[PDB]
């Protein structure tokens, strides 16, 4: 059971964008530091890197104090933008081994690390004790390879995907730098995670599919819902032209298909002009609307518009998505290919050209058919459990690598 | 206000009758310059009030005791009075029960035993106290008792010893919590016990001669107790547990079959009398009251919902916890359907809110009589919409604010400490001490939920909904199977209502699947080309994939018979369904659905709306050997209810007989059917209502009688065979009813009783079954089963012609001898049963002669009841309600709550 | 508006310096640490007591997220992080592709870009 924070669950911008042009889609969970316009840091010259140590153990108290005057058990702490920031908490960094995973959390959003082990045989005294997550206990693999006796093996898990994690030591030269208008923050850092491949969880969606278009029409309808509570005029209203700012590919005549059943025009002698609410209208609850879109639905489409602004520019056509095999790398068809094998539905290729990696120490998730028959799937077994202990093996090593010169 | 008091009642003498002694009543008034104080008191010998060391002037009028103001401004917020009272208690106090040695009959004339009850106003019949649930008070406890007796009060036991030697032993017992003088109580009864370790000291008291049958209770209590800790995560902070079986504790506002005094609980005797559903529900709802209620007492009585939802709640998990093959998960909805009809029911007749909040504006009372004031209107509070229906919304509740969340919250509630702390250091604990309703409120909202307030809002007051109206069409071109569902609600104060109503749409061989949702008042809903299930290949439609698909492409692509959807899952919403055409969709229910709470109610519908034959398809579920007791009861019921129709009236009897023998082997039996335990014989619910089939079908068509009577006559061969045994009174109670409606279409030949002629072979082989061994002593079975449903043998058998007087002259001798409780009451049930049908006005005088002074309290309240409920007049209305001396009794019965009984005052509530 | 982050990266020395400085929680790290980012959005100097180093704002080829966590069980993204400030003790403090970094940040992510990466097929 995931639950997400406040911020995230109401959809709230700038967590959830509406809109993302080609640009901000090439640059998709890579923004850039971009120059402010005004406040402190928009000014030329050194500015003061601040610490943080004070307000980390005041917030770490308070918490705990608003705990025990509750009177004690869980809590839970994400309800506002000002609860996410890195100033406070305990902080990990994770480093993503895949460029662009099917599925990515946006930010404001949960997940869970499991620590899964297999029991040795006979009298097995436990697992090993890790600083993070929770110990889970494994007869079958919730991997594409199995587990050996006592081998523990750490890993990220929420509604979007899963995947191994491997904790590894940030080097001594590093820190976390966080930066707004105001001012810079320092913190240190020591614990930080390699992410190896995602085993998806969710599907994501085709350009132009019917969940693709039913999910946008169902945000858009979210937004303008939001919209209305927002106005404090009564009655309620809202205009054209905010809906648009945040929806510009969309046509003001499909716009006014989601205002129709719940507001009505308001011509002005200016050009503009309000949308208000009808009086016999009941706007849904926080919790209605909550229910209508999820965090998880806007990340499958984030990463569908994505991966579709990648493909164009690299000359796939619309008419592209017999298949080229690029395609095949799309979270489309990747998302589809695991998630069918996964409820038993067909094989993965395994080896093939969807290998994120590119050398072998990644799964290519491409379907093939469940059609000795016992050695077809036993072949599968042996290249998913090579693949498997392969990229643990990797991935968890402190080997150091020796820039290549080329 | 009264904080503190230290009573020290010497004596106990019970050869006055009588208790003895002196209060001593620390006060800190809450204001300036109070120069009068009004105590509470009733019927009591006051010898002397001090304060101060000076007597002072006390007029009774309630006590007002005059402070002598012997300073200035004198008493000042916060100053603190020591006073002294010297009371002494009369012989018929409401609040006590006195028996002295020489009234207790042949089997003593030894040893006292008086016991007390003391919710919630009845403190006043102990000693002057402000009798009070805003004046929060802990109290001392000294007393001395006969030291053959052991006795019991609130408040933590530190220790028993001598009044230094000779006969009467002190014991010392000391509360620090505040609590009411509601809660206050003093029994003082027998001595001998039997103790378990290894737990806080759960320990057993009966009468020294009973005392073997006290192990299966204890051992319960063992698993009950130890269980409960870990669930709820709370330890039972009291060091030991007491379970004392009274001779005189049958109330119904104390035991009960709990009583919750400090580490006592009082019991009823109930020993061995196989229990295995029902009074493992009493004692799951017993050792919830524990937690909630005693742990966390909240400062509101207004949210006592929290109470008893919460209690109804957490019997449902432990029952199907620990007992996990009765399986309590297909019998929750018979609780939550039977709240559904009393919601049912609007104009004059016959609801009431769930919330009662005493404001100023409360103009609408018509239908709220009960505030919640006084005394009474919290007892009767225990009626079946306050429970069951606090159930009902708390599990609704759950599922919002989800399962685990509302875990952290009721254990950080009863481990919240609220402290006091003062700057000389003084460290006061009250947790196990006054905890808040408004907090409570508050927390649950911080972790989990929206808008609660309007939710809860529409269950106590106006809303709820009637009737949904179900609309049905299938489209072949489109293949889009389309559903018309409005909702409808016939009462001033309508709206339209959320509730989750559910369909699943079932192909040619029942393989489909579905959803919907349905929640506003009239909706048209769309349901997708589904002709191949979402479950299209599980092992569902390999089914119309049988050769179905193409064979009988004949009758699919002919979709005249079209998908058929059935109607409300699980009774996915509570309402009352109208939807035309409806035989296969219950059949549907009964073969295909996982969740029995849809088929039971799938086959009250069976029972009820017209159905064509599918008598031969639910003998499936009359031996699914998965199913409840009662699903098998009610499958049987179906082909009762249904009763022929036509002229094949004695088609459906063969397989009523069949399992009128369940395979019953009764050439061992019934010799090693003692031996056996029946092997329930399959629920003895579903073999009654086999004989009971057959019973319905004979009363419904006269041209049954001589077939149904010939099956029934060997049902009477089977029995006058059979010892006791636990599980076995199941069986018999429901035989007797099974036996009853066979003689009674056999003389339905009605015109009076007469004498029913020369019926020899009837009358006397079912008068032999119908009365008890007259040799047999009645004073070994501590239950009685058989003869109380065996008095109800004897009338209904004399009902349906009419015997007068034969059936009170049992029952009135039956309530004076004593022996036996129950026997007791089933005689008074049976009384009033009687006077049901007699319609002299004589039965209905000296009926209310023995409501007034018979003179156990609780079986008055009984009677009572039972006369409020069945009225004396019928449809016509000839001085309707015209009476002057009932009136007189009337307002002599209210009051009474003054003294004790708070489900008699009600008695009068509504027969006002 | 979204909280940004990245990572500073000092030359062993000066982070050591940095370091205790962090650990101890003192207010004047405000002065003994400042960051100057120039016109251009990729040079910049940061100064360690005074101490002017060279530094190039560069782009990591792995995308990271910082996720923050109060029961070390459950965990909340707070942000992405992509881009790297290095500084080195030599170089031009003012300078007049070269701003992609190959390597992750953790060690089997070296050379992740050339070694790791499956590049894409145009066309």
């Amino acid at each position: 059971i995931i639950q997400h924070s406040i911020p995230a669950v109401e959809l709230r911008q700038p967590f959830f964008p509406t809109h993302m042009g080609p640009i901000k889609l090439r640059q998709f969970h890579r923004p850039p530091l971009k120059k402010y316009s005004f406040g402190a840091l928009s000014q030329p010259g050194p500015h003061s890197v601040q610490p943080l140590l004070k307000h980390i153990k005041k917030k770490a108290k308070m918490r705990e104090q608003e705990r025990q005057a509750s009177g004690g058990g869980e809590m839970f702490f994400m309800r506002t933008p000002q609860d996410l920031t890195g100033k406070d908490g305990d902080l990990i960094l994770a480093e993503y081994s895949e460029e662009n995973g099917p599925l990515m959390m946006q930010v404001g959003m949960a997940t869970k690390i499991k620590n899964y082990y297999k029991r040795k045989p006979g009298k097995d005294p436990g697992a090993p004790d890790c600083k993070y997550g929770e110990t889970v206990y494994c007869h079958t693999s919730p991997f594409l390879g199995s587990l050996h006796p006592g081998q523990l093996l750490q890993a990220f898990e929420n509604n979007l995907f899963r995947a191994p994690i491997y904790l590894h030591k940030m080097p001594e030269t590093d820190f976390l730098i966080i930066r707004t208008r105001q001012g810079y923050y320092i913190r240190e850092l020591v614990d930080i995670f390699v992410v190896g491949q995602q085993c998806p969880l969710f599907e994501v969606p085709g350009p132009n599919s019917k969940r693709a278009n039913t999910h946008i029409r169902d945000f858009l309808q979210v937004f303008i819902y939001r919209l209305f509570w927002k106005s404090k005029d009564r009655p309620r209203r809202i205009r054209m032209e905010d809906i648009k700012k945040a929806f510009p590919s969309h046509s003001e005549s499909s716009i006014r298909k989601r205002l129709k059943l719940c507001a009505d025009f308001k011509r002005t002698g200016m050009d503009s002009n309000w949308w208000v609410l009808k009086s016999d209208f009941r706007l849904p609850t926080e919790e209605e609307i909550r229910a209508m879109v999820s965090p998880e639905q806007c990340c499958a489409y984030y990463s569908m518009i994505a991966a579709e602004q990648r493909l164009k520019d690299a000359g796939y056509g619309e008419k592209s998505f017999k298949i080229d095999d690029e395609v095949r790398t799309a979270p489309w068809n990747t998302t589809r290919a695991f998630i069918a094998a996964m409820k038993g539905k067909c094989l993965l290729e395994v080896t093939g050209v969807a290998d994120p990696t590119g050398c072998g120490e990644g799964f290519s998730y491409v379907k093939i058919p469940n059609k000795s028959v016992a050695e077809h799937q036993e072949r599968y077994k042996e290249e998913c459990q090579r693949i498997f202990d392969l990229q643990n093996k990797v991935l968890s090593s402190t080997e150091v690598l020796s820039t290549d010169t080329d | 206000k009264l904080t503190h008091q230290v009573v020290c009642i010497n004596n106990i003498n019970f050869q006055r009758k009588s208790v003895v002694g002196f209060v001593e009543l620390t006060i800190f008034p809450t204001v300036a310059n109070l120069n009068r104080i009004k105590l509470n008191s009733k019927q009591c010998r006051i010898y002397r009030v001090r304060i101060n060391d000076l007597e002072a002037a006390f007029i009774y009028n309630e006590l007002c005791i005059k402070v002598p103001s012997e300073l200035w401004k004198h008493v000042d917020e916060l100053k603190v009075l020591k006073i002294h009272i010297n009371f002494s208690l009369d012989q018929p106090k409401g609040g006590l029960h006195f028996v002295v040695p020489s009234v207790e009959g042949s089997m003593a004339e030894r040893g006292a035993h008086v016991f007390s009850c003391g919710y919630q106003n009845s403190t006043r019949f102990w000693f002057p106290c402000v009798d009070s649930y805003s004046e929060l008070c802990t109290w001392k406890l000294e007393f001395t008792v006969d030291a053959a007796m052991v006795a019991v009060s609130n408040g933590d036991l530190v220790e028993t010893v001598y009044t230094h030697d000779m006969r009467k032993k002190t014991f010392h017992y000391m509360l620090t919590i505040p609590t009411a003088a509601s809660n206050i109580s003093l029994a003082i009864g027998p001595f001998e016990i039997l103790v378990d370790p290894y737990m806080h000291e759960v320990t057993h008291f009966c009468l020294p001669q009973l005392l073997p049958l006290l192990k299966h209770t204890t051992s319960y209590l063992h698993e009950v107790f130890e269980f409960y800790e870990e669930i709820l995560t709370c330890r039972y902070p009291y060091s030991c547990f007491k379970t004392v079986f009274i001779d005189e504790a049958y109330v119904e506002v104390a035991a009960y079959a709990s009583m919750s005094i400090f580490s006592t609980n009082l019991l009823h005797s109930a020993m061995i009398i196989d229990e295995t559903p029902l009074t493992r529900r009493c004692l799951a709802q017993s050792l919830a009251q524990q937690f909630f209620g005693c742990f966390i007492s909240r400062m509101s009585w207004s949210d006592e919902w929290v109470l008893k939802g919460i209690s109804g709640y957490i019997y449902g998990l432990w029952m199907k916890k620990t007992f996990g093959v009765n399986e309590y998960r297909h019998w929750i909805k018979e609780e939550l359907d039977k709240i559904v009809a009393y919601e049912l029911k609007t104009g004059g007749v016959l609801l009431h809110p769930i919330f009662g909040g005493g404001k100023e504006k409360d103009n609408p009372a018509s239908h709220l009589h009960f505030s919640i004031k006084h005394p009474h209107t919290l007892s009767w509070e225990y009626y079946s919409m306050f429970q069951c229906k606090a159930h009902l919304v708390m599990r609704l509740i759950e599922n919002r604010i989800s399962m685990e969340f509302m875990l952290q919250v009721f254990n950080k509630l009863l481990s919240l400490a609220s402290t006091a702390s003062s700057q000389k250091f003084q460290s006061h604990m009250w947790s196990q001490m006054l905890v808040s309703t408004s907090g409570f409120l508050k927390s649950i909202s911080n972790v989990s939920g929206k808008d609660i307030q309007p939710l809860i809002k529409q269950w106590v007051d106006q809303s709820g909904v009637v009737k949904f109206y179900g609309s049905f069409a299938f489209n072949r071109k489109r293949n889009v199977l389309e559903l018309e569902i409005k909702q409808d609600y016939t009462s001033p104060g309508t709206q339209k209502y959320v509730g989750p109503l559910k369909v699943t749409v079932q192909e040619l061989d029942g393989s489909f699947n579905h959803t919907l949702q349905i929640e506003e008042n009239s909706l048209k809903h769309d349901i997708p080309c589904h002709s191949k299930s979402r479950r299209n290949k599980k092992k569902k439609i390999p089914l119309m994939n049988g050769e179905e698909v193409d064979m009988d492409l004949s009758a699919m692509d002919a979709d005249s018979p079209l998908l058929w959807i059935r109607i409300d899952p699980d009774m996915s919403v509570l309402r009352k369904v109208e939807f035309e055409q409806a035989d296969f969709m219950w059949q549907y229910q009964l073969r295909y659905e996982r969740d029995v709470v849809a088929q039971q109610e799938s086959i009250l519908a069976l029972e009820k709306f017209p159905t064509p034959a599918s008598r031969l398809a639910l003998t499936d579920i009359l031996e699914q050997e998965q199913c409840f007791y009662r699903v098998r009861m009610s499958a049987c019921f179906c082909l009762a209810k249904i009763a022929n129709s036509m002229v094949s009236t004695w088609t459906g009897p063969p397989a009523m007989k069949s399992l009128f023998t369940r395979m019953f082997c009764c050439k061992s039996c019934p010799n090693i059917v003692k031996t056996n335990n029946f092997m329930s014989f399959q629920s003895y619910f579903l073999q009654k209502t086999m004989p009971v089939a057959m019973a319905l079908l004979r009363d419904v068509h006269n041209l049954c009688p001589k077939e149904v009577l010939t099956f029934i006559l060997d049902l009477i061969k089977y029995n006058d065979n059979r010892k006791n045994k636990f599980s076995d009174n199941y069986y018999r109670a429901e035989m007797i009813d099974a036996l009853a409606n066979s003689v009674t279409p056999a003389v339905s030949v009605n015109n009076e009783v007469r004498t029913l002629d020369n019926l020899n072979p009837d009358v006397r082989l079912i008068l032999e079954e119908i009365t008890r061994f007259l040799n047999m002593e009645k004073l070994l079975p501590s239950y009685r089963h058989t003869i109380t449903v065996s008095c109800l043998r004897a009338i209904r058998v004399l009902q349906k012609n009419g015997h007068v007087p034969s059936d009170p002259a049992l029952f009135k001798s039956y309530a004076e001898y004593g022996h036996f409780v129950d026997i007791r009451i089933a005689a008074l049930e049976a009384v009033v049963d009687y006077t049901k049908v007699d319609r002299s006005y004589e039965e209905l005088q000296w009926l209310l002669n023995m409501i007034q002074n018979d003179p156990v309290p609780y079986v008055r309240h009984k009677i009572l009841n039972m006369l409020t409920k069945n009225p004396p007049f019928t449809k016509n209305m000839e001085s309707p309600l015209c009476n002057e001396a009932l009136v007189d009794q009337l307002w002599k019965l209210m009051n009474s709550g003054t003294s004790h009984d708070w489900r008699l005052r009600c008695g009068a509530v509504d027969l006002y | 508006e979204l909280e940004s982050q990245f990572i500073l990266r000092l030359p062993p020395e000066y982070a050591s310096t940095v370091r205790r400085a962090v650990q101890s929680g003192h207010v004047n790290l405000k002065d003994r640490l400042t960051i100057e980012l120039h016109p251009d959005g990729r040079h910049g100097i940061v100064r360690v007591d005074r101490v002017p180093l060279a530094s190039k704002l560069v782009d990591l080829p792995c995308v990271m997220e910082s996720l923050k966590t109060i029961d070390k069980k459950t965990f909340y993204k707070t942000a992405d992080i992509c881009q790297m400030l290095v500084s080195t003790v030599d170089g031009d403090l003012y300078p007049p592709k070269k701003f992609i970094w190959n390597h992750g940040i953790t060690l089997p992510l070296k050379n992740v870009r050339k070694r790791r990466f499956r590049k894409t097929a145009k066309k």
